[PDB]
């Protein structure tokens, strides 16, 4: 949420996108389509797996410890034993609560970041051939068939090819 | 005419709720549980060496209660004591029971070497109706109950040097007879006294005649004590009566061993983490099954669930 | 500060804005005015209250513990009692210092973020009818009376209505 | 002509300084204090049950020093001991005083049931000039000072079984007489001895004749001991002299109770958190008032202030 | 990485820039040059020094403590002493690991942020006289000699001076 | 024609790897080490007052073993005990040795004021072949070995009041003679007994005749005990034999002092942090040199290195 894309200027997610986390929808002469962006998807996924690698399967061996349950009242030394274990448990419980809360804030933010970077990258690619509608969509001011759309998704779109067509359409009356 | 190009992100029909720094409930596309909260209920017999105590405490197997004869010289990573356990030999106590239990548990062996102590002038191998081995009157296998020879009990003064490269652990005791009749009958004189010493240590014990409430019909008691003897050092027993003597020593090691109170059954299965409720998987970093654990275990926390987000915020269509 | 708006390209705050945290100032034909943006204000405030809910009024009950002051010298066991409590106190003191320092960095950043999102949202809304002066202000290249300004603040500004007027003024000589 | 539209943010004339990860001093529009650093100075009498010890320690009220007769059978969440407290009965000590104090404090009741012990052959209810109740010579209300009957003191051998469903807590003692004259006068023989036992435990105590520095003119001492007796178990007192005997038992509970040293006065007010300096509010998560606390309290930290920002950075005009 | 500039739309760093952390490269009529930006460099450096001030040279005095090595087997009380110290050490070791990992994520992000703010500031400065090529470079649509480039770096570039020249070059056929 | 203007950032040819939240290996332009992992090997003699024990334990210097006569009345911030240390006076032990060592270490002084105890009726200044001072038979400098005068040992009953404004620390002992011959020769009667008391405390000790394994040819032992006496309080020694008596008291302070086992040599150098491996610098916040530390020290952690990034990510050309 800190970048403003997911649950901000992108109004909602797409339940019909099942082959990626981020992607593109288009309307042109040839119809209306969808395609996932793998690079931004993998960038988010790699980062989350990085956090998982630091948390899953990383446990520490302990062996002989102290007693933690007692059948008799004994006073002083038993008080200290219980106090040590209760102290320890509150500190770890605090660590666990904080960890999850911080990691979760960061995961939400990094995923919004990936969305934002894709949007920005695409905006720069289109140069003067398109305008930002404010809701994650670009109005493209030239005929842009499926191969042209494909070229924007693959990073091969040559904006000079369409520039004349686009400037004429953009700065019309 | 032109075209429209929309950037966007996925969403799912079944979101889950996680906590964040700024919001206690936000829905994400996916999450994973960080707290392990269940066991199957069985203590896995691998990869740690489990010794099921069954009817015996560690101390009973140490002292050599006859029903614990199966335990002689055994080792363990983890000794499991059962709540149904019970003693069935001569009534006893151990000042600092907890500490002896702990140091044996932690040594992780009951390996016992016999030694020939010069006990001339007294009768060895005393027995009782309260310690039955193979239908006969017997005693603690590792202890040697010394009484008079020809109604006489001279001053014992017995030495045993540790010329070995390891510590020796000696377990011994003092009989507190139940009446005046049971002080004069076995020891032949009014007042016993025991003094176990080394170059660095001395423990002296005064026997104490008197009735205790009967335990398995017996109103007398044995009190158990221990002495560790280092290489180059020497054990010395002065006694004028009432000595429950060692037959030798225990090897005391250092290692990974311990003890755990549990009634979970032992299963044929492999699990690195043992709790008293049973073994638990150790993929998660935290667990709320039990504060008592052994092995490679998740850390105990008070929470029952902690969801880590593994996907973006879920913003449905 | 991490987004660059508060104490960055916005030179300073406005002491005369008392009805909101973020807002708009304008100059047009009808004069010079100010109005708070409630949505971005509430977004920041909700987030800060979220942190407060996690810190204020959330204490844990403890009852019988160990002794922490002593009238006699005793040695070993008293050393352990003092050591346990001193250990505990340093760990909590560390937790408290870190918590405040991290939360404060995040609060400063989230508030700069809210400022930035508002600015970006407004920039997209104006389309080709305005240019960014670089200091948080837009030069709007058409007659924009109080109702027009109002319409930009309320998200109802129709950029097509003024586009011709604006392009003519923008790409003049 | 056109128009200008500026985006902006508020600022305040009175900023405050907070710490961040990257800067120890940055000014924000507003902040809140996270460390509680003051008390009003009074221990609030609600919502916890406070028992003001006044002139009495917990142990004195337990033993039954006459000035503590007001405390019989009372309960508490928190017992408050005062520095002005003092003993005014027979001089005594308690081996492991700290532990008895702790286990009683934690049990949180002085509920006492009397029991009829068969003390035939001795004179009961011994008294002294050092323990004045209602101008008369008296003793500890919960203890029974046993002396000779017709200049004779036979071997006592008294039993009391716990057939109840709770633990019983027995408090008892041994008189250490100040001279040889005070060993022969009350007990009629040269050397006392006490042995309190159960099925699981035994404590034996040898009285010790000799002068101590006088405390309130008395050079003798009583030494206090305790014994807990479980359901199905039995108490047994063998004695040949010097027994300061129980009149019954204390109920020992488990719960939320404890004890605190403080001289703060008790107020008619409601506060969940008590420290020795007084009650403190518990809205903040941390406090630097006292490491000693009771109830729902902020955690003790070394810092005196910790400001959390509750507003944006302040960038004045 | 969270802002998308360093190891994102800027393809790589410049080993030949040794007088600053961030800067400018240009090509014009007078040749090809480089100059460091001191303000953004110092902004990053101040922030990192801030973290260092909180970690370096800030240690706490301890004196008499408990024993931590033992020559004899003793059981209960020795178990508690060892357990307390082992507990303490795992908690500090956890604090140290987390601290470094969080600070390192933040340092990487704040430095990418400084790069991004400089880029954005420069983009706004150029107004309609330049377009973003998508790789950190601006195509400037007018003659821009060394003094003009200097003026963009020093925040004194007057975009109105070149606007006519630039619009004519930009919206050509 | 026009121009091109590129924004960019530096990079270096020699990057280093750091850990982050999302990646265990990312290269940054520069980093700094947060864990101190080395010492020079010497304990710096400043700024803390170091007392090298050399051949002497703290307890030996306390009791006054002749080779420790150089230590009389010394102070320390840190007392350093050496593994080569050894005792060369009368064989002894201390019940709760660890606690006496700790409380003296922590007091941080051996300041001793002599006091004139009224020891009439006995012979003072007993000596032995096992405690050689200046080629002559001697004893512990701070202890006073009391024996019979004219083959008689009356009941000692000696008082010493603390009218000072500080606590007094009294060290004393009991001789356990090796045979019956060494109980009758020096004390003139079959059984000693010692009772050291105050208004708040009493310690009674029964000597115990019998052989221990010989240590430096001696089979007897001394057992050392201590008593702290507050202002307004009084020390009292009843004895009927076997008293190893004090010659006075130690001042017990509170402060910053302690003790450390180390074999590192002492250097002429300045360092705030001492470990047993030597002094270490304290610029870094963490260290993995030793869990045992004294002074202003980095905190001990299990890791050997922790790199903090001090520069941007390194993205080479
Ligand atoms: C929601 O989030 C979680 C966490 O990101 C995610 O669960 C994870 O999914 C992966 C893949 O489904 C799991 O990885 C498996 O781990 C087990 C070991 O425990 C292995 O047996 C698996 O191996 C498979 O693949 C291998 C080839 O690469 C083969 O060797 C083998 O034959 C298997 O086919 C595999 O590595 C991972 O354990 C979970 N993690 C957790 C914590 O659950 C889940 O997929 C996400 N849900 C959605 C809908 O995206
Ligand atoms: C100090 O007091 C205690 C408690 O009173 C006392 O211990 C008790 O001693 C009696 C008598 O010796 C014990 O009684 C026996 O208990 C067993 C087991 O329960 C019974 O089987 C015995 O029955 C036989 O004796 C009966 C009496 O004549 C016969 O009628 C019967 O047919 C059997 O032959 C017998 O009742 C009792 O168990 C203990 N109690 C406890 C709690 O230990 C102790 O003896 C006293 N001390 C001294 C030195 O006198
Ligand atoms: C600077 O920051 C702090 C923290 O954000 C902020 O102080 C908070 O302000 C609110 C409102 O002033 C306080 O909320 C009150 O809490 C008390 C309980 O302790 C209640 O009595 C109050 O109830 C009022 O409103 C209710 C109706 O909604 C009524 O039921 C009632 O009659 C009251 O009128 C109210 O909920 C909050 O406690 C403080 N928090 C702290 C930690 O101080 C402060 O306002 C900020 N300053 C500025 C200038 O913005
Ligand atoms: C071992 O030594 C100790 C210490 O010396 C000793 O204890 C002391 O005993 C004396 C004599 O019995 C006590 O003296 C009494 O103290 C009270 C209270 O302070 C006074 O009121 C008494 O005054 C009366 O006796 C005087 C002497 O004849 C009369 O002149 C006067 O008019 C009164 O009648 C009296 O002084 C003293 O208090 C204790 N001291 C301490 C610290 O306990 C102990 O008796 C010795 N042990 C043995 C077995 O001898
Ligand atoms: C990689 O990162 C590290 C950390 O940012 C960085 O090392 C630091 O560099 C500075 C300057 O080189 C060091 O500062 C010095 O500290 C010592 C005290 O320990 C002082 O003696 C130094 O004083 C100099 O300057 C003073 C005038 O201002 C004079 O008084 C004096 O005569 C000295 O000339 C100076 O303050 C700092 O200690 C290190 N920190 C660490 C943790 O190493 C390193 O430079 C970075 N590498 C690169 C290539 O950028
Ligand atoms: C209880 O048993 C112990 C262990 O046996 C016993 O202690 C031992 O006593 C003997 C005899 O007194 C000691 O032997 C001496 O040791 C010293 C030092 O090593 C030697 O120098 C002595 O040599 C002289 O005596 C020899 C024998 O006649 C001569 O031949 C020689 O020339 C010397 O004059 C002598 O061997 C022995 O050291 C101790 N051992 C230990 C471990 O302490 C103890 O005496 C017994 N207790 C009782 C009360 O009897
Ligand atoms: C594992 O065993 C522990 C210990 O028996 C269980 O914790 C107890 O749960 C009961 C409820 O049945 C409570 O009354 C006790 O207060 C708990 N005892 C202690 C000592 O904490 C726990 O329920 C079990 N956990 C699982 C997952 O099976
Ligand atoms: C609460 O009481 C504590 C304990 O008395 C106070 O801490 C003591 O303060 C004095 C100064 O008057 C110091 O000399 C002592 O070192 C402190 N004692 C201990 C045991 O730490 C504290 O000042 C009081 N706090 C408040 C807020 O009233
Ligand atoms: C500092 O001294 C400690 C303690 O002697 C060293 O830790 C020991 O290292 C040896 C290897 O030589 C291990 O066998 C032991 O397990 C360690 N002992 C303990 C008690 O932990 C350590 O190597 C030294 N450190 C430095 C930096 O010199
Ligand atoms: C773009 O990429 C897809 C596969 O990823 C390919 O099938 C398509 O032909 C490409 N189109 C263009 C115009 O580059
Ligand atoms: C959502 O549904 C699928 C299909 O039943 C399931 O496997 C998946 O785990 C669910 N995801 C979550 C996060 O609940
Ligand atoms: C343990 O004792 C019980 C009850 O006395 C008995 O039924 C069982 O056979 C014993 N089990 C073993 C393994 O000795
Ligand atoms: C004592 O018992 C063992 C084992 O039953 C036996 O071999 C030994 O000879 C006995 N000792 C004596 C002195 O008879
Ligand atoms: C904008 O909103 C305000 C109130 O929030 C309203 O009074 C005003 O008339 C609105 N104007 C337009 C043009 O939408
Ligand atoms: C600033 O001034 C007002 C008015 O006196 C006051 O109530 C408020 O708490 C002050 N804020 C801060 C953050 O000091
Ligand atoms: C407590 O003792 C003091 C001093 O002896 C006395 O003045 C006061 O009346 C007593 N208070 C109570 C409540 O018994
Ligand atoms: C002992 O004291 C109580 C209470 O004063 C009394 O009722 C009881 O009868 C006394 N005991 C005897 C044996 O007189
Ligand atoms: C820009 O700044 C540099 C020094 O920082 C100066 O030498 C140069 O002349 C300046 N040029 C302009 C055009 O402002
Ligand atoms: C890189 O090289 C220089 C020159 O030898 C050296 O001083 C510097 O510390 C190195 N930096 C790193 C981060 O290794
Ligand atoms: C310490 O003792 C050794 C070995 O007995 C001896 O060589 C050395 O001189 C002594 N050192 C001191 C400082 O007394
Ligand atoms: C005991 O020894 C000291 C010091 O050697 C001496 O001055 C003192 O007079 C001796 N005591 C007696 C009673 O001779």
């Amino acid at each position: 949420g800190i970048f403003g894309a997911i649950a901000g200027f992108i109004e909602n997610g797409w339940e019909g996108m099942v082959d990626g986390w981020y992607g593109f929808r288009h309307q042109n002469s040839e119809g209306i389509g969808q395609a996932a962006d793998l690079k931004s998807t993998q960038a988010a996924i790699d980062q989350i797996n990085g956090k998982l690698n630091r948390l899953i399967g990383k446990t520490n061996e302990k062996f002989h410890q102290i007693e933690k349950e007692f059948s008799e009242v004994e006073g002083r030394i038993q008080d200290l034993e219980k106090y040590v274990e209760d102290t320890k448990i509150d500190l770890w419980s605090y660590n666990a609560e904080l960890l999850v809360a911080l990691e979760n804030q960061h995961t939400i933010d990094l995923t919004d970041s990936e969305m934002n970077k894709l949007f920005e990258k695409t905006k720069k690619q289109l140069r003067e051939n398109a305008e930002d509608m404010g809701n994650g969509c670009f109005k493209i001011y030239h005929k842009c068939d499926n191969a042209c759309i494909g070229s924007i998704r693959n990073g091969t779109y040559d904006h000079d090819v369409y520039r004349d067509e686009a400037l004429n359409n953009r700065f019309q009356i | 005419p032109g075209a429209t190009l929309c950037l966007g992100h996925h969403a799912v029909p079944n979101g889950t709720i996680v906590k964040t720094i700024t919001n206690d409930q936000i829905e994400v596309t996916n999450a994973t549980e960080l707290v392990q909260s269940s066991s199957t209920g069985e203590i896995c017999d691998s990869p740690h060496q489990i010794l099921d105590g069954e009817n015996c405490t560690l101390i009973d197997a140490l002292l050599g209660d006859p029903q614990c004869d199966g335990f002689q010289n055994k080792k363990w990573d983890l000794f499991v004591e059962r709540s149904k356990a019970y003693s069935n030999c001569y009534p006893y106590d151990v000042p600092d029971y907890a500490s002896l239990r702990s140091l044996v548990a932690s040594s992780g062996t009951l390996e016992f070497n016999n030694e020939s102590f010069n006990w001339t002038g007294v009768t060895q191998n005393g027995t009782s109706s309260a310690c039955i081995r193979r239908s006969n009157n017997s005693f603690f296998s590792r202890l040697n109950w010394l009484t008079h020879l020809k109604f006489k009990y001279p001053a014992l003064n017995v030495t045993m040097p540790n010329n070995e490269k390891f510590d020796k652990l000696y377990i011994w005791g003092v009989h507190h007879p139940g009446t005046d009749n049971d002080q004069i009958f076995p020891y032949a004189q009014a007042s016993g006294r025991i003094t176990v010493s080394t170059k660095r240590s001395q423990q002296t014990v005064i026997p104490n005649i008197g009735s205790r409430p009967r335990v398995r019909n017996i109103p007398s008691r044995i009190s158990i004590y221990w002495t560790i003897v280092k290489p180059g050092d020497i054990l010395l027993i002065n006694s004028t009566g009432n000595l429950i003597a060692p037959r030798g020593y225990f090897k005391i090691r250092s290692g990974k061993s311990s003890i755990m109170r549990s009634d979970a059954p032992i299963g044929k299965c492999n699990s690195e983490c043992i709790t008293p409720n049973g073994s638990i998987p150790n993929d998660k970093p935290f667990q709320n099954v039990n504060r008592i654990t052994y092995g490679a275990c998740p850390r105990y926390v008070k929470q029952n669930t902690l969801k880590l987000a593994t996907g973006m915020r879920n913003v449905p269509e």
